């Protein structure tokens, strides 16, 4: 991973989060559960699909007949024609394996970023208030249930509040 | 107490490739390459192709007598001729310029065909009734449908001067014919003029015809040769035919606005009263995605042709279960 | 107390789009399309089209009555045709390898008309008077320009034979034509002879004609055709002309050096003293940038030709004010 | 952002800095004020000209008279021709349009690496002299002063003098 | 203790062009584009190409007496003409549809020249010795090998017809030629018969000569013109030919199969033993890389063209030492 | 750099290392030497095999006879033939000179990331037990022997034995 986050040290994904992309695995006493970040992972979404959408949309076509028809003493113009459907075929098909080689690479690197990203978000808002594991986890140096874990996801952690 | 920073992950065996590495598995993707068609020949535009049945276009302009006539809709969006469409010219010779014909009937609207000068009255100087063992029909022999052989009455073949005006408000399709016999004295006996000619003239045509007489092998049994022309009639202009022999003469034409931009499929598969935006000699495809590997040679608004057997896009993540 | 690390915002309202984000406002961005042009033709080159008043190529070369010269010039980059250019060849029939002369006349750094063969010197033995009121200037029958036409001296046309060696260093476009009575009696009125032949050649060049006399709907009053032919004269070649009748005779051509690579441009934008890079039907545009929208035909070095309306490339960052 | 800078962890721009893309704000006694990183933003202006240039000046063009005449029985190279430019149309309209969708997010991507590079820049050197806030500020530790300001700004910032 | 995280450097100066910074110094990279040519002429597909030597594709199927020490193959998968190839049509005039004919024969698979019409007991009642100064051959006045110039014996030119059936199994490509004499007085004295026509026919092929009798400007000192046609006879057809005079007669004709898709390359590099699957006027070229900038015409599977002098591609990185 | 570790704050390469693309160079009591990472280095190289291999095999043709034959009557068409072959060669020319700047560009930044990558795995698992400096080196607070050192470049540094 060109961000170092998916299959870096996050080493694996979690099947058990079915409701998004990018998210949370919590245990507290209260229990424990998969939650999926919403706006990262909407925003992700949002932008994959403007991405699919370009390269389907952007293509442009008019009504066309490609076929043509010539006698046997045509066939200079005949060849002609089998050289610009060629032509085409060429360019359309090196210029389509390799948009899909090059945004595929693009795509995985995005959602590389975005993991990181919404890492090293929530890392800041903790700051010494717990420890870094390593694996993409914190561990917490005071008690957070539900309603501190969501805080978190929220964007709203408290800091002060729980400074130990 | 921990809380951890995660990623997605399903059971999709959904597999893309990129850049840096081959056979990346991904629990989303979606499919750029429309590799499937319908096996139909589907309406373009909301309208039929012309089929010919067992005849190709030359032989259902000329009425050969073994293609069934007058059955053309008034419109097509495009033409579909089949491995069965063997009836053409069954007197042999050249058609002139059948390819542009051919281009230019690809699709029209409003197509009639019509009476232009009538067996009956149009000829009361020169002999209708020829035919020819070349072109039979019901056991005995016949001719084109929509063309007549003059020749001679009565040891004479006196000049002939024809002409049609167009009022049908839209163009005129007119085809005709010149007769080539093999000998000298076949001409004299049809026609009997040596020094005969053909001439064909409108506002914007003019054409000038004189028997070219060679030995020549027999095809269908026939020495002869006989030779296809025609032109389009603008609206309000005036078509003449003046000849001392060897005319093949219009007996019907066609009346027609032409379209443009379709074109003439080959094709075995079967026509259906299905909608598509995109025809393919193999069948009808989907037009939404970008590229198709079906057929390069299609008619309509169609995905770009590439050889790609697969294209997939990766939309979600890699898949680390 | 603190610093901090930040980035540029302005009151930029540019707008980019990314593959991720439509309509991002950046603070500063280019553009890669030219979307306007200055609504006018211009010189090509530093060289000014031809510009042909009334008559559109053929009328010009022939000599169209109407064509009024203003002494055209000696040169030009392409050539302007309008919706003005009406008189033609006056005198109705086929103008042959129309296309190809216009497209080979594109662009020339030299052209000069003169007299190849002289009306008073040229022709002792033939009648050089003929006119019609189809070529009409001021409200009286006249004739081509350019052309003579030859009829029979007192009930007699003698076999002509006339020759030209192209000294001027440079190709000679020399145009004749064929006239074409609509019957017998005028052929042998005109030029006495039924038998009557053109002959035309050249080192490269070898043409026969033979009059096509027939009844024709009349256009601009007349039944008959004239046919007109041409051919490009390397320097140091001859050209003989040998006619026993129906000659439309060379009176002036054309002496030219060839340019390459132009066209010629439909369009009723008017013509000026500016200049560009690169020609559009609607006007000129500027060459620098790689794409444009005006226009897909165009005439010189010229940005690539799409259908976008907006390529707007970011420069700047994410404009947060 | 892909590196998390631009409406990142720092969530805004500068309407006052106005002599470059990138810089600094700094507030002590002494008084305030907007300074521009001059190295930053001079590599950045160098490389997206660079960039610009490469689109426009790689394109090649030679004289063409595109457009061709054709008589009535001419109709099916008239058709070949008009084949040719709308392929030749269809291939630039999308390239084109894909090519500036592409660069235009990879051009948005770089300034927000730089903003990054630079924050990490100045972050290395502080050290644990400063405080880390969030939001692309930094606290001292000490008193810093127009002349330490300007050590901070130029990268010569001098650590083991402040102590603390 | 101390540890260190680097990277690697060396002394490569190899650069490469990204597009925020010109000329990079990396340390390892590869190039895209193939630059090199091997300065032959190489076999395509297995097989040699044709070549003509001092003649060109005229020239040697009509048999022009320079042809004559050429060894032709039975198949060839391109055709090969050089600067050198000069000696065509030697006796002036038109080979009618000749890019056409070239571009058809460009690739064969089995050519075999045999004796049509055989000189000997062809022909009792014409004479066969015609020659021309036009096409001489070490000094002396001669004539094409694979034709005959028929002539009349003693005071007469009688009717000739004479008939050839394919039993080649495979298309035979069949070259005549009509002689047209400056004046009648030259007519006569070749043929007697003022009124002569040459007349060929096949089941594909109808068509009438006649000699068109004219002064013309002097080609290799000849006034009079020779014009060149051809037709490719079916399996099983007959092609017949009749004259009363200015038939230049085939004498030996061309049995083949063509094959499709090659061309006709103009160079003057060496024909060697080697095989490529890319050919250029250049010389051959590896086809392994996407790009060449060696020839824009090639023939074969090739990289494509372009105008770039460097692709060269980063596969290491920065290099600083 | 994009990932500002190449030209970064890791500002020059190593002509002692000979073995790999990134690496790690030792000083301690027992010696100094350059080693090759293994396992960076390799899949990196094979990431570019596959980059490079993909832009020359996704090039596919057949084939043409690209030259053709008109006469002085032909003009119109030979033109025609001529936009063909002159079309061709501007999208050629054009994309694949792009489609170089670009990929270079990549190639760049793919190695800058896995430098970046690197660094911050061993600065992950040393953790305060040795000094971050800035110019991509550590001092190490403890003893560090060759057994010691394979351990930070193996990935198995064990933290709690040297809090020393
Ligand atoms: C003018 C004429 O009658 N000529 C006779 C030759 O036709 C004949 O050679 C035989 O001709 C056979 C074909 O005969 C038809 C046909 O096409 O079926 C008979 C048609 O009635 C006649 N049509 C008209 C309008 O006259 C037609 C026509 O003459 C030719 O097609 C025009 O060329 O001919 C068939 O080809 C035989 O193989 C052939 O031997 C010879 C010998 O009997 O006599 C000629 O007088
Ligand atoms: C040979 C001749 O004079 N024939 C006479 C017919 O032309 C004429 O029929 C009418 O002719 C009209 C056209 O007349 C001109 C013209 O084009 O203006 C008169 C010109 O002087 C004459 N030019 C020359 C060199 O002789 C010209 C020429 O004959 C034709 O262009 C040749 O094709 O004809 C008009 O077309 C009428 O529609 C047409 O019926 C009849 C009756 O007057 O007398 C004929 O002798
Ligand atoms: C039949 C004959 O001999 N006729 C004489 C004319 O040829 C001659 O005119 C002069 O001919 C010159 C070239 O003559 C050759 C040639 O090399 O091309 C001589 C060849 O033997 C002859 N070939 C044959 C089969 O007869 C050839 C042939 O006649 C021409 O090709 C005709 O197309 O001519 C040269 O062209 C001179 O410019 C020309 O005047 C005249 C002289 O008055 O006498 C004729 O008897
Ligand atoms: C040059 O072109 C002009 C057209 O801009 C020609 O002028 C006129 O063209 C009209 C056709 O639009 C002619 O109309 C005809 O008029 C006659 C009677 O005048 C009528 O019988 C016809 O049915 C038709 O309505 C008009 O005659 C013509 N005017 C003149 C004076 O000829 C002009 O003829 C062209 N000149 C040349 C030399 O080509
Ligand atoms: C075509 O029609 C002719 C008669 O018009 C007939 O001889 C021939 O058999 C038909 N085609 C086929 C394939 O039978
Ligand atoms: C094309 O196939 C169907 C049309 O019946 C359409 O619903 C579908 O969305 C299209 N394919 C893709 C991949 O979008
Ligand atoms: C082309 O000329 C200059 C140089 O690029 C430019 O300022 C001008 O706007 C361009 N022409 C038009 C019509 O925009």
């Amino acid at each position: 991973g060109l961000f170092g986050a998916i299959a870096g040290f996050i080493e694996g994904g979690w099947t058990g989060m079915i409701d998004g992309w990018y998210g949370y695995h919590h245990q507290n006493e209260q229990g424990s559960g998969y939650a999926a970040d919403q706006k990262s992972t909407q925003n992700a979404i949002d932008g994959i699909t403007n991405k699919v959408n370009s390269v389907i949309e952007k293509m442009n076509t008019q009504f066309t007949a490609v076929g043509k028809e010539f006698n046997n003493l045509e066939r200079r113009i005949e060849n002609l024609n089998k050289k610009v459907d060629d032509g085409f075929l060429d360019i359309w098909t090196y210029n389509a394996e390799l948009l899909v080689l090059l945004e595929n690479e693009r795509t995985l690197d995005f959602h590389d970023s975005n993991v990181r990203n919404l890492y090293e978000k929530v890392k800041s808002q903790l700051k010494n208030n717990a420890k870094e594991i390593g694996n993409g986890c914190f561990e917490f140096y005071h008690k957070c249930d539900d309603a501190c874990m969501e805080s978190v996801r929220n964007g709203t952690y408290d800091y002060p509040k729980y400074s130990e | 107490d921990t809380i951890c920073i995660g990623y997605h992950a399903n059971n999709s065996t959904d597999t893309v490739d990129t850049v840096l590495e081959k056979n990346v598995t991904v629990t989303h993707s979606v499919n750029l390459l429309e590799d499937s068609h319908n096996g139909k020949l589907c309406k373009l535009k909301g309208i039929a192709p012309l089929q010919l049945g067992k005849c190709n276009i030359a032989g259902w302009l000329l009425g050969n007598p073994e293609c069934d006539l007058l059955l053309t809709a008034s419109s097509w969006s495009y033409i579909v001729e089949t491995s069965n469409s063997e009836n053409g010219t069954c007197y042999p010779g050249d058609f002139i310029d059948y390819e542009e014909l051919r281009e230019q009937l690809s699709s029209v609207s409003s197509f009639e065909k019509f009476e232009i000068f009538p067996k009956t009255s149009s000829w009361p100087n020169h002999e209708t009734t020829g035919v020819t063992a070349a072109c039979s029909y019901a056991g005995a022999s016949s001719f084109y449908r929509n063309l007549l052989w003059l020749t001679k009455k009565g040891s004479s073949y006196p000049k002939l001067s024809k002409s049609y005006v167009n009022n049908k408000g839209k163009e005129v399709l007119v085809l005709w014919g010149v007769h080539h016999p093999p000998t000298g004295t076949d001409q004299q006996s049809l026609y009997q003029n040596a020094d005969a000619y053909v001439s064909v003239g409108s506002s914007k045509y003019n054409r000038r015809f004189t028997p070219e007489i060679a030995a020549r092998p027999k095809v269908r049994d026939l020495a002869s040769r006989m030779n296809y022309y025609w032109t389009l009639l603008e609206p309000g202009d005036t078509i003449t035919f003046e000849a001392t022999g060897n005319l093949i003469a219009p007996w019907y034409a066609f009346a027609l606005n032409r379209g443009s931009g379709s074109g003439i499929i080959t094709s075995d598969a079967p026509v259906h009263d299905c909608n598509t935006k995109c025809q393919t000699p193999h069948g009808a495809i989907n037009s939404s995605l970008p590229f198709q590997n079906i057929h390069p040679v299609t008619i309509g608004e169609c995905p770009k042709y590439v050889r790609s057997t697969k294209l997939r896009m990766a939309t979600g993540l890699r898949n680390i279960p």
